[PDB]
DNA sequence: TAGTATGAAAGTACTTGAGCTTGATC
DNA sequence: GATCAAGCTCAAGTACTTAAGTCTGGTCTATACTA
């Protein structure tokens, strides 16, 4: 199954961030450099970073080289554990 | 701020806080006998201190590939090689091509008053027979020996063993002493101070050597050496060799050198308290956290000097109690 | 760089010109008025003109559907101006005008005004860019270490230290490596060389021995090259590279592309940014390994961090500039993102709002005002120090304040080695005048003839050394770099030359004419070493000297009568260094210049002393600074008394300014 | 290489007579003093070959206040004794009920070694020696002063006169070359003599750790 | 005359005509007769300059009664200030083998490496005022140095040995009661009212 | 111990100890609801190792590696340890030495 | 400029810190004198306890 | 004995490494990259200088006599073309004790013959 | 708007991997 | 006689502290967010 990476993103516009990156899919799905992505989760309580679901950090860089709300992970990105999938979608 | 001699507040510091490396740790060496009046057995002992590797006397090595030592590759080493070749000595089965000969020189191996056989006994035992020596007689213009491995590749092991034997291989001396300097003492607190047969106090003026380096354990087990004068100013070796009451006069005596030396004077009882104090407890307590904090004072003393938060940390965890004595 | 953003529609934002006026001032009705500098004194103002930049943005969306639009003077920020400048009101005016705006006509100026208080920039001392120095420490695992800051021309990020050490003795051998930027693990420099393309190992040895028939340094070189001979090619020497990085990617192919771009833009940088990482940076690397090597065999000496010539002062326009291009980061970031949430929502965006006027304003102002350099919020990685206020106590300690050095070692340093009064320090600095507390010999002070280099482009001299018999670095062979002489140009190497007599008799008859050579430029042969060093950087420490003929000044009397009558046919200082007579003569040069101290050690002795001087001192006492000179024989007292006087003529009271009731 | 060795073992005995004679043994004159040219006489001057050979070299002695309290001093052959010699000498000792001993090792000793010579302590007070630090007797040094290990009634009146504690008085480590040379363990006092620019003389007193 | 000495001291090492000492390299060697001679010679001046001085004079008023000053301050005012050293040694070569630009290279005579010949009364030499300079600096970085390594061991010695007291049993004890000395200083004498005498 | 003393104007300013305590209690009554109804594992132990990283830097921020507890003005509050670590603090600012 | 009336100063029972109930430091804030370790240190050796009480306790901070 | 060169291979211009060809007990210079061999002339491999022999006569340059910060003599003229004036000056090289000893240089160009008394 | 909120330190003591003795086994 | 494993010894690191005394004067100290 393919992991979660930790990506910071602005205070407050992970939402928006989401929406503008799940757009850009959309438009750039059937071009030549699709995302290889498979979803993306922005917990309602966590602010500051998100999770890309790829299998790759190259995958996960290819998909935040977009807006620049994600410049700063842009840089780096962290794996979340193993058995944290189950906490991820928790509420 | 013969030899350099730490002086001043750098040796005062190094002895409040017992250091393992001194910056100028010396010895002084006392004579027994006629050569303590004659200087040719003072070299002799001299020789017999000062640390001596095959570099010191090596003018030059060079590794050759000779396969068969009747006709050597050089012209000037082709007749004494036929001298100690006509027989067999050792196993020429197990002889390998590869050559490693090294150049002396007549100054310093004449100074030192070495000889070639010493040098070979010594490679024949550091290396035992796995590295077969062989050398010309002392009338030859120049010193060489012809070095040959007996059984990573020869040539490579070879060129890594010309250095183990270039630095490590100690021909004559002891290690840790670099140089030893010979003196006769102008003044009287190094000299030889007897009492005459008319009851007089007589200072004779005797040969007496100071290294650069510290080994008292093996230097006062040697002949010719006094072992009754022989100190050091490395107050570890005083105190691993000798004892606690040992270093304690020793301490004292370089305290009062460091104060002395620029004519002032300070009360004995104030060396002695402090002498006292670093000995009161059978180990070198050191003038720092490492030595103060150490011992039974109390937490709030500790805390006063160093360690503040880290000392009343361990006292809390442990329970301590300060008798509220200081 | 101009700043591509796209959401689609794209825009570049670049700029062309900037345009700065006088010192204004703007109320709370917003009429422009000129502000004098006893105004901003008294009402606590700041000193500083308006910026003003040309900006063109053009749109960029789709069917090449294009079109320009030009703002004319931007207002993009506010910078403080130091009084008496060009750009100073108080710039041509006559005693009298000065008297009129209640102003001292003796004040030298030189100072800031942050806010009401008078600032000075300190400058600072630096150790030297884009120069090989090869040291040895005591207490390490390298024997010797080759080091160099280097910096482009053009400075655009910090100083990217590479250093070139020498394994200590004791695998068979001595190792020689590499401590690249951004890679916190030591590298072979045989690996760098084949990482810029030269794999073979002669091709390498080329570019590091100039001269095969010294097998000397070929053994010495040896081990690093059975160390690294499994890599044989420039892809795995790049990806090793990338591996021994802080950031080692999992793919082969990023490693790479890491590696390429550190060797192409954090490597020598002042040896170029692009395709040149092999065209002279692999023959600067080998000349950096060169050094390396004579260094260990003695046949050169250790340079000595304590040497003028190895140090750089960094004055107002050098600290300045490094503000200003940091803060223009900034700012063009803060438009960058501004822009950026516009653009997103798919519409067009308005710079003038988009220009935070306050970044710049308010950063320079901070900076002069506090001293930490660097930004507001990184107030403990700053350093301290710079931006004091004047002192106004008496005119000796203004004057001193305003030719301060100041050596960043750390006055908690217990070190006696850089404090000490280095033999450089003749006629550049003041052997007396330094404090005697916590700071001797770090803070010091500019001797009075002292002037400290402005900078100057190279490229004129690189036009004349092309058009001249000199040849490029990639033009010519190694082997003729054996019997050349090399030519160093602000630490670049450029080439080489046959006849460097000729070439020196030339460059110095250029200088001495104000020709296109500038009087500040350096230009030092080193004849035991076949180098030619010549510099045009700021910075650089230098005083004038009477050049010397055979055994004759230049100086005759028909100038010393041209100078008497200064005031009638206007024949200055300039007139005399143009006409040849005078040098400006740097720490550096003067290790291959024999001076005179006075013009009758030029005379015919009964045992010639030198018989073959160059140069001769205007006169002996310029040696000492402002606070020294005022001592009157100070050649009969105890040194240690003539510096606590450097110390007191400060601290003396009497009238600081003219203008001391406004 | 064959005439240092008898004069390292000869210096070696002299200083363990001098040794024994100053921990309370019963030694003759004529061996505390014996020349070089005595000992070549008595035990050769070949131990290359084997004539002396350091098995030879065993010296027992008897305390001068109890005659059935001996002690063993002997002088292994190989330069890094194991724990089979220790084995062997402690055998040695229940066969001639001995109970106090000393190894002179050449190089050193093995971990295991040192470790037998702690457990066997109650049973055993045996101690180990390095010929290295053996070849010279570190009291007759000018830094060193005359050591007296005092008796259980001279400590109890030292004690009830100055009246404080064992804890109170300086200690000296039972690793100390003096405390080893005098072979004194825990809770004994130790009393040092030692001339003083400022009184003549200087008595102190130092419990063993 | 040292100066011609030094000269011919100079050729010596220059021809080979001078041997290393025992203990000592040959520079080591060359340095210590250099500095040997300009030592004599400034202690011959400094005697000629003392035994000028007039029971009238008042720097001998002040050297004899000890009130301030030595015979070094008045030959250095009166005759010669001596030789500038540098961490123990002559001025070393700041430049390329040089002291200062305006000497040759490779001069190791005495004006070149800090030889003030000239007296503080008659007036240091531009070379001589620098070289001075020098001298006085080190004593400053040293004066500015040494307070902080010897107040630290000052208070490491305070802290260390704070408590330890006579108490009225007349033995020395620290807070622990630990004794440390059955007597204070082996005698029990206070140090204020004890003097010097002869056995 | 952190005297929240007036300045010029009726403004008044807290110590560091109490910004400190501010960001404590501010945590802790997070982690209290975290876990008083069902939350994200990981998200407790975030808030947890938060929580350890206020506490440690409120007794001892020069921890090496960790990032100064920095707080207004981004400087870092001042911790129990530095008040009495060593000079100018209690013991040999205020106890062992101080004005008289 | 180092005249005696900028450097003369006195205090007897003047204004005091918040944080710790001792004299202030400054002349500009009436503040006292330190009684240094090192000061300590001295009346330490002269077993002057009475004195070295009243300036660590009494005259600071009772 | 003196120092020995590196020798260079033909292929790839790599350098060698010493290797012995064991069924003709011969010396044989290879290439560790490429199947190159060469026949040795010299027999010696390897050559160390602790006494450090080296004649400064071959690292000095006679373009040093145009330094004017170098002192000048009449009194040892060249040999080789018998002009009067020289320059001299002192080893200045590490791991030479006797540094002390001059070195001349004859200041006539197109000759600037190198010497030592 | 009106207000909340975001390149010139050195020392000791302790932990870790490498090499080696004695054992338990074979 | 042989072996591998346990574990003791040694040289290589890391974690952590400390760096003279007192005194005076002077300047300077946040603004992003987003409603
Ligand atoms: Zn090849
Ligand atoms: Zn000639």
């Amino acid at each position: 199954d393919p992991n979660l990476w930790t990506v910071k993103c602005k205070i407050g516009e992970e939402r928006a961030t989401a929406i503008s990156l799940m757009r850009k899919f959309i438009a750039y799905q059937f071009t030549d450099t699709p995302l290889q992505i498979k979803s993306v989760v922005a917990p309602e309580h966590v602010k500051g970073y998100i999770y890309v679901e790829a299998y790759k950090q190259t995958h996960v860089k290819q998909a935040i080289e977009g807006v620049g709300n994600l410049r700063l992970g842009y840089w780096n990105q962290q794996m979340v554990p193993i058995k944290e999938m189950t906490d991820v979608l928790k509420v | 701020n013969a030899k350099n001699v730490t002086l001043g507040v750098p040796r005062l510091k190094e002895l409040i806080n017992i250091s393992k490396k001194p910056k100028t740790p010396s010895l002084t060496v006392f004579l027994l006998g006629q050569s303590a009046r004659d200087a040719e057995r003072a070299k002799d002992i001299l020789c017999r201190l000062e640390h001596t590797t095959l570099r010191k006397v090596t003018a030059n090595t060079a590794i050759y590939y000779d396969p068969n030592p009747q006709s050597t590759v050089v012209a000037e080493d082709q007749e004494w090689v036929n001298v100690y070749y006509e027989m067999p000595d050792f196993d020429v089965a197990r002889i390998s091509p590869w050559l490693l000969r090294v150049e002396l020189d007549r100054k310093h191996m004449t100074d030192r008053k070495l000889t070639m056989e010493q040098i070979a006994e010594k490679i024949n035992a550091g290396f035992g027979d796995d590295l077969n020596c062989i050398f010309n007689d002392d009338n030859a213009e120049k010193l060489v020996l012809r070095i040959r491995i007996m059984n990573m590749d020869d040539d490579v092991f070879l060129r890594c063993i010309e250095s183990n034997m270039l630095t490590d291989m100690t021909l004559q001396g002891i290690e840790q002493i670099s140089k030893v300097y010979m003196h006769l003492p102008q003044t009287d607190n190094k000299k030889k101070i007897i009492i005459t047969e008319d009851g007089e106090f007589k200072a004779l003026q005797e040969w007496i050597l100071e290294t650069d380096g510290v080994s008292l354990m093996r230097v006062l087990s040697e002949k010719d050496v006094d072992p009754v004068r022989t100190t050091s100013n490395d107050i570890v070796e005083i105190f691993t060799v000798l004892g606690i009451e040992a270093v304690r006069k020793a301490l004292e005596r370089e305290l009062y050198h460091v104060i002395s030396f620029d004519g002032s004077y300070v009360n004995y009882r104030h060396l002695a308290l402090l002498c006292d104090t670093m000995t009161c407890r059978g180990h070198l307590m050191a003038i720092t956290r490492h030595g103060v904090n150490r011992q039974d004072t109390g937490p709030l003393m500790k805390c006063s000097f160093e360690e503040t938060v880290d000392v009343l940390m361990e006292a809390a965890a442990h329970g301590e109690s300060d008798p509220m004595k200081g | 760089p101009p700043i591509d953003l796209q959401a689609p529609p794209r825009y570049l934002l670049k700029f062309e010109q900037i345009y700065l006026s006088k010192p204004t001032h703007w109320e709370r009705d917003g009429a422009p008025s000129p502000m004098m500098p006893n105004e901003a004194r008294l009402r606590n103002l700041t000193y500083s003109a308006p910026l003003y930049v040309d900006i063109t943005k053009t749109v960029i969306k789709e069917g090449e559907e294009q079109l320009q639009t030009q703002h004319q003077k931007t207002f993009i920020g506010k910078i403080p101006i130091m009084l008496r400048s060009t750009y100073c009101l108080l710039n041509g005016l006559t005693d009298r005008d000065l008297c009129e705006l209640n102003e001292c006509p003796l004040d030298p100026g030189g100072y800031f005004i942050i806010n009401g208080s008078e600032k000075v920039l300190i400058a600072q001392e630096k150790m030297a860019t884009n120069t090989v120095y090869v040291f040895a420490k005591k207490d390490s695992k390298y024997a010797y270490t080759g080091e160099c800051r280097s910096c482009l021309e053009n400075s655009s990020r910090p100083t990217s230290t590479i250093w070139v050490s020498m394994l200590a003795r004791g695998a068979i051998g001595q190792r020689i490596v590499a401590t690249l930027p951004y890679i916190k693990q030591e590298v072979p420099i045989i690996i760098v060389f084949r990482a810029l393309g030269f794999v073979s190992d002669r091709d390498i040895l080329e570019h590091i021995i100039y001269d095969f028939e010294d097998p000397e340094m070929m053994e010495m070189v040896k081990p690093s090259l059975d160390e690294a001979f499994v890599i044989q090619e420039q892809n795995v020497a790049l990806n090793f590279i990338g591996s021994r990085g802080a950031k080692p990617g999992v793919t082969k192919e990023k490693r790479i592309k890491y590696a390429k771009e550190v060797l192409q833009k954090e490597m020598l940088p002042h040896v170029g940014v692009s395709d040149f990482c092999e065209t002279k940076k692999a023959y600067f690397l080998g000349y950096m390994v060169h050094r390396l090597l004579l260094a260990a065999l003695g046949r050169r000496e250790l340079d000595d961090r304590d040497h003028y010539g190895n140090k750089r002062l960094d004055l107002a326009g050098p600290l300045l500039a490094f503000l200003f291009r940091g803060m223009f980061k900034n700012l063009l970031k803060e438009v960058r993102i501004y822009a950026q949430k516009f653009i997103d929502r798919g519409k067009d965006f308005n710079l003038e709002l988009a220009i935070k006027t306050r970044i710049i304003s308010d950063g320079l102002k901070y900076s002069l005002a506090t001293g930490n350099w660097g930004d507001q919020k990184k107030a403990h990685q700053a350093r301290a120090g710079v931006s004091q206020v004047l002192n106004r106590l008496t005119f000796a300690s203004t004057l001193s304040h305003l030719r301060r050095l100041n050596s960043p070692i750390g006055r908690d340093g217990k070190l006696a080695k850089p404090r000490q009064l280095h033999n450089t320090l003749w006629g550049m600095v003041c052997p007396a005048e330094t404090p005697e507390g916590h700071a001797v010999g770090l803070v010091k002070n500019l001797a009075l003839m002292a002037y400290i280099s402005v900078g100057s482009q190279p490229s004129p001299i690189l036009e004349f050394l092309e058009e001249w018999s000199m040849e490029n670095l990639e033009e010519i062979s190694p082997a003729a770099i054996a019997d050349a002489t090399k030519i160093f140009v602000n630490g670049c190497w450029v080439g080489i030359h046959k006849d460097p007599e000729q070439l020196m008799n030339t460059l110095r008859k250029l200088r001495r004419q104000m020709d296109i050579i500038v009087s500040e430029v350096s230009m030092i042969r080193d004849i035991r070493e076949r180098e030619i060093r010549i510099y045009t950087d700021a910075g650089r420490i230098c005083r004038p000297l009477l050049i010397v003929e055979k055994q004759k000044l230049l100086l005759k009397k028909r100038h010393i009568d041209q100078l008497k009558e200064r005031e009638y046919n206007n024949y200055s200082w300039q007139d005399l260094v143009a006409s040849g007579v005078v040098e400006y003569i740097d720490t550096l040069e003067e290790e291959t210049v024999m001076l005179a101290m006075t013009p009758d050690d030029l005379q015919e002795k009964e045992v010639a002393y030198c018989s073959t001087y160059t140069h001769c001192e205007i006169h002996p006492s310029m040696i000492l600074g402002v606070c020294a000179s005022i001592i009157p024989f100070p050649d009969h007292n105890q040194s240690p008394r003539n510096t606590y006087q450097s110390a007191m003529g400060k601290q003396a009271m009497g009238v600081y300014i003219t203008n001391f009731h406004v | 290489d064959d005439e240092e060795e008898t004069y390292r073992l000869w210096k070696i005995r002299k200083t363990i007579m001098q040794l024994c004679h100053d921990r309370g043994y019963l030694v003759t004159q004529d061996e505390l003093d014996q020349t070089l040219e005595e000992f070549k006489a008595q035990f050769g001057d070949k131990p290359s070959e084997g004539r002396p050979r350091r098995t030879d070299l065993t010296v027992l002695v008897a305390h001068n206040d109890d005659p059935t309290d001996q002690m063993f001093v002997f002088f292994p052959e190989e330069p890094k004794v194991g724990i089979k010699t220790i084995k062997v000498y402690c055998q040695r000792m229940q066969e001639e009920n001995i109970t106090r001993a000393l190894i002179v090792v050449q190089q050193g000793m093995t971990p295991s070694a040192k470790q037998s010579l702690v457990d066997m302590a109650p049973k055993y007070i045996l101690e180990q020696f390095l010929q290295q630090e053996l070849l010279i007797n570190i009291t007759e040094h000018e830094l060193v002063p005359e050591h007296v290990v005092m008796t259980k009634e001279e400590v109890t009146e030292l004690l009830a006169r100055y009246k404080l504690r064992e804890n109170q008085l300086p200690r000296i480590q039972a690793g100390d070359p003096v405390a080893r040379y005098f072979g004194i363990k825990r809770g004994q006092v130790v009393k040092i003599i030692r001339p003083s620019e400022t009184a003549g003389r200087y008595i102190t007193y130092r419990l063993v750790q | 005359k040292a100066k011609q000495d030094v000269i011919e001291v100079i050729e010596k090492a220059h021809n080979n005509e001078l041997e290393p000492t025992p203990g000592n390299t040959l520079r080591q060697t060359f340095e210590n007769q250099v500095n040997r001679i300009l030592n004599d010679a400034r202690d011959k001046t400094g005697s000629s300059a003392q035994k000028s001085l007039s029971e009238y004079n008042n720097f001998k008023s002040m050297v004899v009664s000890g009130a301030k000053g030595s015979k070094i301050n008045i030959s250095q005012v009166i005759a010669v200030v001596g030789q500038q050293n540098v961490e123990g040694k002559r001025i070393p070569f700041g430049f390329k083998h040089r002291t200062l630009p305006h000497f040759i290279k490779d001069d190791y005579g005495p004006e070149s490496r800090g030889f003030v010949e000239n007296s503080y009364l008659a007036g240091l030499t531009p070379t001589e005022f620098f070289f001075h300079a020098m001298g006085g600096r080190e004593g400053l970085i040293d004066t500015a140095v040494k307070t902080a390594e010897t107040g630290y061991i000052q208070r490491r010695l305070i802290k260390s040995m704070e408590s330890v007291m006579v108490k009225y049993d007349a033995t020395v004890r620290n807070s622990i009661n630990q004794v440390v000395q059955l007597r204070y200083g082996e005698d029990g004498l206070a140090g204020e009212s004890v003097e010097f005498q002869n056995l | 111990v952190r005297p929240a003393v007036v300045m010029q104007g009726s403004a008044r300013n807290q110590d560091d100890l109490t910004h400190k305590l501010a960001d404590i209690v501010k945590i802790n009554n997070q982690l209290r609801r975290n876990e008083q109804n069902g939350a994200a594992a990981h998200v407790i132990a975030e808030d947890v190792k938060l929580l350890q990283f206020h506490v440690a830097t409120m007794v001892d921020n020069e921890l090496p590696g960790l990032p100064r507890a920095m707080q207004k003005s981004g400087r870092p509050l001042k911790s129990l340890k530095q008040r009495l670590k060593g000079k100018e603090g209690r013991v040999r600012g205020n106890l062992m030495g101080k004005r008289v | 400029k180092h005249m005696v009336d900028d450097k003369i100063h006195s205090r007897a029972r003047g204004p005091i810190q918040i944080l710790n109930r001792q004299p202030m430091e400054g002349r500009s804030r009436d503040g006292g004198l330190r009684f240094g370790e090192m000061e300590r240190d001295c009346q330490i050796a002269h077993g002057a306890a009475q004195f070295l009480r009243e300036r660590l306790f009494e005259a600071s901070d009772p | 004995p003196g120092f020995v060169g590196i020798r260079f291979c033909q292929e790839c211009n790599n350098m060698l490494y010493p290797k012995e060809d064991k069924e003709n007990r011969i010396l044989l210079y290879a290439c560790r990259n490429c199947d190159y061999q060469q026949e040795a002339d010299n027999s010696c491999i390897y050559v160390n200088k602790i006494t450090h022999e080296v004649d400064e006569l071959t690292q000095i340059i006679a373009d040093v006599s145009q330094d004017p910060t170098l002192p000048r003599t009449e009194d040892h003229p060249c040999q080789k073309c018998g002009h009067k004036e020289a320059v001299f000056f002192q080893s200045h090289s590490a791991r030479a004790e006797d540094a002390m000893r001059l070195y001349y240089v004859c200041t006539a160009p197109h000759c600037g013959h190198r010497w030592t008394e």
